[PDB]
DNA sequence: AGACCCAGTTAAAAAAAAAAAAAAA
């Protein structure tokens, strides 16, 4: 129920993103399961596997929030809105119910808010000097009320093709947005391991943005 | 055993700590101040035993005798009712107390103060007779000034309040050194006044804030079996 | 666990080296640890007894010597060494200060000696001071090394600072957030964040920036103004030092121009900061006028200021968004 | 002798101590913060304060000049008559006078006895020690809780900017590149009821700290190192140099600004006797509180007379109806 | 509430694609010390509406509308108790704010 | 001789003291709160004023021009003769004097000696850091409680446009953009019953501050470093610019506003010595605070001589109706 | 109370659009009118120009448009007579002048 | 050389200084306040009045119509015929002349 | 106590150069 472009259907998105991971998958999961247990937490194959499909089907769901929506149905000027920051919240509270671990929950969801890097970069250029301090002076998250129910809906459903776990994703409003978002920003920007925490978000990035060059085209 | 309660509406005082270039005051007056200004009210009485040679010891000696009739060093607390907060006042000191420099050598101090409204006085005595606890009593007023002469004080009225061995909250200073157990002010104050040792007051008053400042007042206060009631409501002040 | 007993001497060094500590605990890791504020103790919670406060602050201090050198006796742009002290003298105390720190904190051993404590971390410092008549020969106030280092780095990374230097005359504005009843670790990341406005920002803004107070504003633009996120709201208290003649003294200890002026900010640049950001430098930058009464409409609040500000506005060619004249209507309440 | 006065003084347009921004066009007058109730927490307003600081300095000031104006005012310090305020340092161990003689600060009594001013207002001296008390104090001067409750919301400060038209020699207005002195400052002025409470303790001129008494035989009696006539003359002009403050000498930028001076109203309570200082004039309900004074000072039965000025002070307590602080100055030189 | 309307009409006075630019009338309302000057100068402004009204229609834009009627009475029923000045004084500055503002007059 | 003048006077469609707008047309007059009791608790609320540096700068204007026409008027700087109550400016050292010598400011007897500008209006020289307060205090010019009371509250003040009328050279008007040299404003004119009060401390003309009295002899003396008879026209001078306060000169923008003055009431008082400053103009207790005053001062037995127009004082103190101003400065400056 | 709608919504038949007939000049005389004469006089001209707005409402299909009511006239003279201050007649004067413009419900 | 006037004028039938409330057509003259007692206290009333700035306008008026007649009337600047006030507006750095020709700002002594 | 001190200092040593993703177009 969901829609990612202005005449795509987000579910053909998502599809396309799986298919993406499916053919790519024994090139790029070595990397991935490199600098993740260089994070600190060690797992499987299996759970590589589950980790980044649950991280892949919440990659765009900020797309389907009632501004991006409208903005899709008129061209209604997006007023600096960000489908990222909702989808990194999404990814963090789907990815820290039942993993049960916090700082995998943060990558992904730091990874996912990244997938937009160079939009991002740019408003940021034109706009003060210093990126995501906290969210651009309430700019980022500033039109953005609320989701429509069904829409969350449909995502659970996607859950339920990828696991039997139950996602119990609270209603996003905007104050508890606001302080995941923030939190997950902060601890990206200012941590000891900045360098680390860099490299393992940049090598999940990169399957992310191997999305271009074609298969963004048909989509 | 007897407590000495005044009731003054001083609207400022300013005590500092080892500082210079600015002077940032304790947010309540040390007992070494409020001894000081006992002292003075002696001396203004009648100084049958407080004129001699020279000033300085004079009041070495009126300390002396106020800390031997008390309980002990840190025996006198202070503690406010209403929000007080502190505020800054920029003055032009004069700074020739340095290495030479002349005499008329002043600079534009911070000397900040605190505003408040109204504070009680607790002194812990021995149990001191009724000639004396007289002498107290009209020494207890008198009290023209507090800290610096910039910032004056006032007092209302005097009594003497007991105990009566009830368990309430306090709400007057108490030494750090056998309060550990018990929204918690601590800092140290200079108990023992300087004429020419080692202990740290606590508090029971909090920040809070109105816009972007701190005014000072009392929450969750700790529980002692030590406190009186007065003018309506209750206080607790510590006894060693 | 170990409880890190931190002494007592004032509220504004003591939450300087509190920041010390709980940034050298963060660096390294140290989980699960948090910030108990006890009005002047700020103690720390954390379940470790000494390895990764070793580790945390040999990296702060090796990142400490590099900015050093990389910025520029041995004086150069670093904001603990020259960005807000005041003295030429600490232009080269700090340097070899930190010399010694790496000379001696890196072979696993303590300090030896003790330092002087500047006007920066301590307004209430000074070489004189009276105890019953005059001032001592020397200074009796002293701090340890590991509490000067620690005290630096969070002076340095945490409280904000504002410069302003005309020609002879030279202003610094250190702006220290201090907490209330509790904070946490999020907390103490979002306050490092919050610092920022790099030390050299002048190319050619000074030109427009005439007035101090425009200045400070032009400063605090740049700036943050969330506090909401940590769950517990902060304060500020701001000190100015100025430098007229190679005089330095200090003029404001508590004042509240800073604050109110950061809530107005705050306030304004709630509903957008595009067009907010768009409109302020447009009128520091030609609408000076406006800037002026802009900047009179918040020192000696006096709201039709504001209006003359919007109508240099229209002389500056601004947008004038709508959600700007919102955000003023709800400043004005 | 022993005075205590208090009371309510509204003012206007003063720029009453102010800070000059340190060194900026801008010139700053003090702005505290005061806790007022109203009954949705306590609320605090920015409202300015006037320092006691300026309260003693012009007192400084009229005592200065009313010695000046006296025959009997000889043994002044010639560089306090300068409106100074300083009078020893560490640097220097000796008094110098008016005169072509000076004085040797090697005692207490000789410095009361040769130093007027350093008697009523006070010195210290850190080469030679001997520290001694200003007599006259006084508090700061802030707007009254009372009336910041009634006008509610309000900051009760303005700012008028005046400016400098310096010229040079050519008839024409330059630039900063010229260096003509043609340029702004923000003058910043204060109105509202503020209070004042201040304490002349005029019972100890001529009387050293260290010994107030002889006490050689026994018999109270005050040891005054001067003849009774120059503590007479003393108690006159420190009388006289009040009326100056509670006249229209208030604060600072007097040549200037001259505060718009008129006392609303004034209790003052003096007796020969050491007197608690009277509640100052910030708070409400004060004036009654002024009564528990007076019963503290009917606590032990001292010799107190009380002065009104515009106000009762209740009914059954002794009063002194007051038109003017000439008239209770008169009242006060009178015994 | 009920100022985004009175604002919008009356930013047409001071309006770039109007060139009459009626400052005085917003200078007049913007510090009033008294409710009766800050009502004339609203009142100039609807007088001044129907020649804006006017203008707009010859040019082309889309002609300006007159203020509803429950805006006006809430000023009215606003304006009786402002017995302090400054919530009078509050008032009038946001009108002259919210009369300095961007819309979308001729597409 | 310290003097101290206070009254009342009505005051209308005057522009004085304009705050200049901040860079906008619309240039406002200066306001002050003046915190009425309006028959209830104290209330304030913002009138016109008029700042006490005007009525300083005035007296200096006045002093000036009565320099001018009297033979000691060559001791005097340059720059008052400008009409500018500049004492030394910022930077300068050395300042210029009428005659057009050259006078240095490293002692503050050399100034005082040649010079009444720094004398009676004091100076300040940052360069040297010598600084003099002035004999000359002036107050802030407010309309009185009572007439705002009887007003109840308004603003006080109207706006009146005016507009530039400049044209090309063919005489034609276009926009700015070609060189069109015209352009509006508009000014705030103010009403009221305002009350001032000026205090001449005029008993150290020519007596240094670092040196006030000499007790060369061991009796009391003014160190003046002048003749009697230049401090007494001085101090004549002084006194008569007052002159123009009552009559025609208390403001600024004096072209076009000319703010329009009339006596309504006054009391000077004069002692040749420390006198209590008069209450304002102001206050609702205005004449019963001077009746009580006055006779408190005369009670003490002080030589002091009070002057009251429009007003019975107390109808007992011993003080004559005076006429008008020019009389007053008269008697004033021969009863010496 | 009660006057103020009935007042809006005749001065705004006087001036409102799909009439043809915009007198400003009665709307000036009760604005701009310091003594209390000539605010009377102004009202008196709007409520007379009645029968031209009625027979070209009838003429065009317009409703009607409705008179005041006496209660409106009592309260209108009441506080005209009991306020002899300059400033709450002004401060009447200016409201009514304001109350002239205002887009009611105009013809369909 | 210094005359002061003053006295009593009685106008009638007079729209002078008329500021028009703006941009509309309905032109009201200029209304200053002033204080009269009418014997219950100086109540503020608003009245017709005339800015001095008009009477600077038609003194100078009055000052080039008489200054022309004079033999030395060419030491005038050229608005000054123009009945144009407008001296040294904006963005003029020198001085229009009635000759023909411009004046250079130097001096203040040069420009009287 | 007392000195100062507070910003530009200028001979052979070591590598060569295109996306299409959606922002207050
Ligand atoms: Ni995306
Ligand atoms: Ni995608």
């Amino acid at each position: 129920s969901c829609k990612a472009f202005q005449g795509q259907t987000l579910r053909e998105h998502i599809e396309a993103m799986l298919a993406a991971w499916e053919i790519v998958k024994n090139k790029y999961i070595p990397s991935i399961i490199r600098v993740m247990k260089t994070v600190g937490v060690k797992f499987t194959e299996e759970d590589a596997d589950k980790f980044m499909k649950t991280l892949i089907i919440l990659h765009d769901v900020g797309k389907c929030s009632e501004v991006y929506q409208k903005h899709l149905s008129n061209n209604e000027p997006l007023r600096g809105f960000r489908h990222e920051l909702v989808s990194a919240y999404y990814a963090y509270n789907i990815l820290k119910d039942m993993f049960k671990d916090e700082t995998i929950a943060f990558i992904g969801a730091l990874v996912v808010m990244m997938h937009h890097e160079p939009i991002l970069m740019g408003q940021i250029r034109s706009l003060d000097k210093e990126e995501l301090t906290p969210e651009v002076v309430l700019d980022k998250l500033r039109t953005f009320n609320g989701v429509m129910e069904g829409t969350e809906s449909f995502i659970k459903s996607m859950i339920k093709e990828k696991l039997g776990v139950i996602p119990k994703v609270p209603s996003p409003t905007q104050e508890d947005v606001l302080r995941e978002v923030i939190r997950l920003s902060v601890l990206a920007r200012h941590r000891p391991d900045s360098g680390k925490l860099r490299m393992v978000v940049g090598a999940l990035l990169i399957p992310l943005v191997c999305d271009y060059k074609g298969a963004a085209a048909a989509a | 055993m007897d407590i000495l309660l005044v009731c003054l509406r001083f609207p400022f005082f300013s005590v500092a700590k080892r500082s210079y270039q600015v002077r940032t005051s304790f947010l309540l007056p040390p007992p070494s101040a409020l001894k000081g200004a006992l002292a003075k009210g002696l001396i203004l009485l009648k100084p049958e035993k407080y004129a001699s040679s020279s000033l300085d010891e004079a009041a070495l000696k009126a300390i002396k005798e106020i800390e031997s009739k008390l309980v002990d060093i840190k025996a006198v607390s202070v503690a406010p009712l209403s929000p007080l907060i502190r505020n800054a006042f920029l003055l032009k000191r004069l700074r020739n107390l340095e290495s030479g420099s002349n005499a008329e050598k002043s600079d534009a101090m911070r000397r900040e103060y605190t505003f408040t409204r109204e504070l009680l006085v607790a002194y812990i005595f021995k149990n001191l007779t009724q000639e004396e606890k007289n002498l107290y009593l009209k020494a207890a007023m008198l009290i023209d000034v507090i800290g610096d002469t910039e910032s004056l004080a006032t007092p209302v009225w005097a009594s003497f309040v007991k105990p009566e061995d009830k368990k309430a909250p306090l709400a007057f200073s108490a030494p750090y050194t056998e309060i550990y157990s018990l929204r918690m002010y601590i800092e140290k104050m200079r108990v023992s006044p300087e004429y020419s040792q080692e202990e740290i007051f606590y508090l029971p008053i909090e920040e809070r804030r109105y816009k972007r400042i701190v005014y000072y007042a009392r929450i969750y206060p700790p529980e002692v079996e030590k406190a009186l009631t007065v003018d309506g409501e209750v206080l607790g002040i510590w006894i060693p | 666990f170990n409880e890190f007993k931190t002494p007592q001497i004032d509220p504004i060094f003591d939450l300087y080296v509190a920041y010390g500590y709980v940034v050298s605990l963060i660096r390294g890791g140290a989980k699960e640890a948090t910030l108990i504020p006890h009005g002047a103790s700020y103690l720390i919670q954390t379940d470790v007894s000494n390895e990764e406060f070793r580790h945390g602050l040999v990296d702060a201090l090796s990142s400490m010597l590099s900015l050093h050198i990389a910025l520029a006796k041995l004086v150069s742009d670093a904001d603990f060494s020259a960005g807000a002290n005041i003295n030429n003298v600490y232009w080269d105390s700090v340097p070899r200060n930190l010399e010694k720190l790496m000379k001696d904190l890196e072979k696993k051993r303590s300090v030896k000696g003790t330092a002087t404590i500047p006007i920066t971390l301590m307004p209430s410092a000074g070489k004189y001071m009276l105890k019953h008549f005059g001032v001592q020969g020397g200074n009796p106030i002293k701090v340890d090394l590991l509490n000067y280092a620690l005290a630096w780095v969070g002076f340095h990374y945490y409280t904000p600072y504002i410069k302003y230097a005309k020609g002879d005359t030279t202003w610094i504005h250190i702006y220290q957030i201090a907490p209330v009843e509790e904070v946490d670790m999020i907390s103490i990341l979002s306050l490092k964040d919050l610092k920022m406005h790099l030390p050299h920002y002048y190319e050619s803004n000074l030109d427009f920036l005439i007035n101090r107070r425009l200045a400070l504003l032009y400063h605090l633009l740049h700036s943050e103004a969330l506090e909401l996120f940590t769950e517990k709201e902060f304060v500020i208290h701001s000190y100015t030092l100025e430098r007229s003649g190679n005089n330095q003294a200090i003029r404001s200890f508590e004042e509240e121009e800073i604050g109110k002026l950061m809530d107005f900010l705050w306030k304004l640049k709630r509903r957008d900061f595009y067009h907010a950001i768009k409109f302020i430098d447009d009128l520091l930058k030609k609408a000076t006028e406006g800037a002026l009464a802009l900047i009179d409409a918040i020192m000696n609040e006096r709201l039709e200021g504001f209006y003359t500000a919007l109508k240099l506005g229209k002389k500056a060619g601004v947008v004038s968004s709508r959600e700007i004249v919102a955000a003023l209507e709800d400043i004005i309440c | 002798m022993y005075v205590r006065i208090s009371g309510r003084i509204r003012l206007n347009a003063h720029s009453l101590n102010a800070q000059g921004g340190g060194g900026t066009n801008y010139i700053e007058i003090t702005k505290t913060k005061v806790t007022v109730r109203t009954e949705n927490g306590w609320t605090v307003v920015e409202v300015p304060a006037i320092t006691g600081n300026m309260l003693k300095h012009w007192h400084f000031v009229g005592f200065v000049d009313y010695f000046k104006t006296t025959p009997y005012g000889v043994n002044l310090t010639e560089r306090a008559l300068r409106y100074n305020g300083t009078r020893f340092g560490q640097g220097e161990t000796t008094a110098t006078k008016a005169n072509g003689a000076t004085v040797q600060l090697n005692d207490e009594a000789t410095i009361i006895k040769e130093l007027a001013d350093a008697d009523v207002h006070g010195f210290l001296a850190p080469k030679t020690g001997r520290r001694r008390v200003s007599l006259v104090k006084a508090s700061f001067i802030l707007p009254t809780e009372d009336f910041i409750k009634e006008v509610e919301g309000e900051r009760l400060i303005t700012a008028i900017k005046h400016n400098r038209v310096d010229v040079d020699e050519k008839g024409a207005i330059g630039s900063s590149k010229e260096g003509t002195a043609q340029m702004l400052f923000s003058r910043e002025y204060a109105t509202g009821l503020y209070g004042f409470s201040i304490v002349l303790d005029l019972g100890l001129v001529g009387i050293p700290q260290g010994l107030p008494v002889k006490f050689e035989e026994n018999q109270p009696r005050p040891n005054i190192v001067i003849d009774p006539n120059e503590r007479k003359a003393r108690i006159e002009s420190a009388l006289k140099a009040l009326i100056p403050m509670l006249s229209g000498y208030i604060g600072a930028n007097l040549a200037r600004s001259f505060p718009v001076f008129k006392v609303e109203e004034l209790v003052a309570i003096a007796s020969e006797g050491p007197i608690p200082a009277l509640v100052h004039g910030f708070y409400e309900d004060y004036i009654e509180a002024n009564r528990s004074i007076i019963k503290n000072a009917r606590a032990l039965g001292f010799n107190i007379e009380v002065f009104t000025y515009n106000v009762d002070l209740g009914e059954d307590i002794e009063a002194t109806k007051v038109s003017s602080v000439e008239e209770l100055v008169a009242n006060l030189v009178k015994m | 509430g009920w100022i985004r309307n009175i604002g919008r009409y009356l930013s047409y006075l001071v309006d770039d694609t109007f060139e009459e630019y009626a400052y005085d009338v917003v200078d007049g309302i913007a510090k009033a010390r008294t409710q009766e000057e800050l009502l004339e100068g609203v009142y100039k402004a609807l007088r001044l509406a129907p020649k804006l009204k006017k203008k707009a229609e010859s040019k082309g834009c889309p002609p300006p509308r007159i203020p509803s009627p429950e805006d006006i009475e809430a000023l009215e029923e606003k304006v009786e108790q402002l017995s302090n000045p400054k919530d009078l004084r509050k008032l009038a500055v946001s009108l002259a704010l919210w009369a300095f503002a961007s819309w979308n007059n001729c597409p």
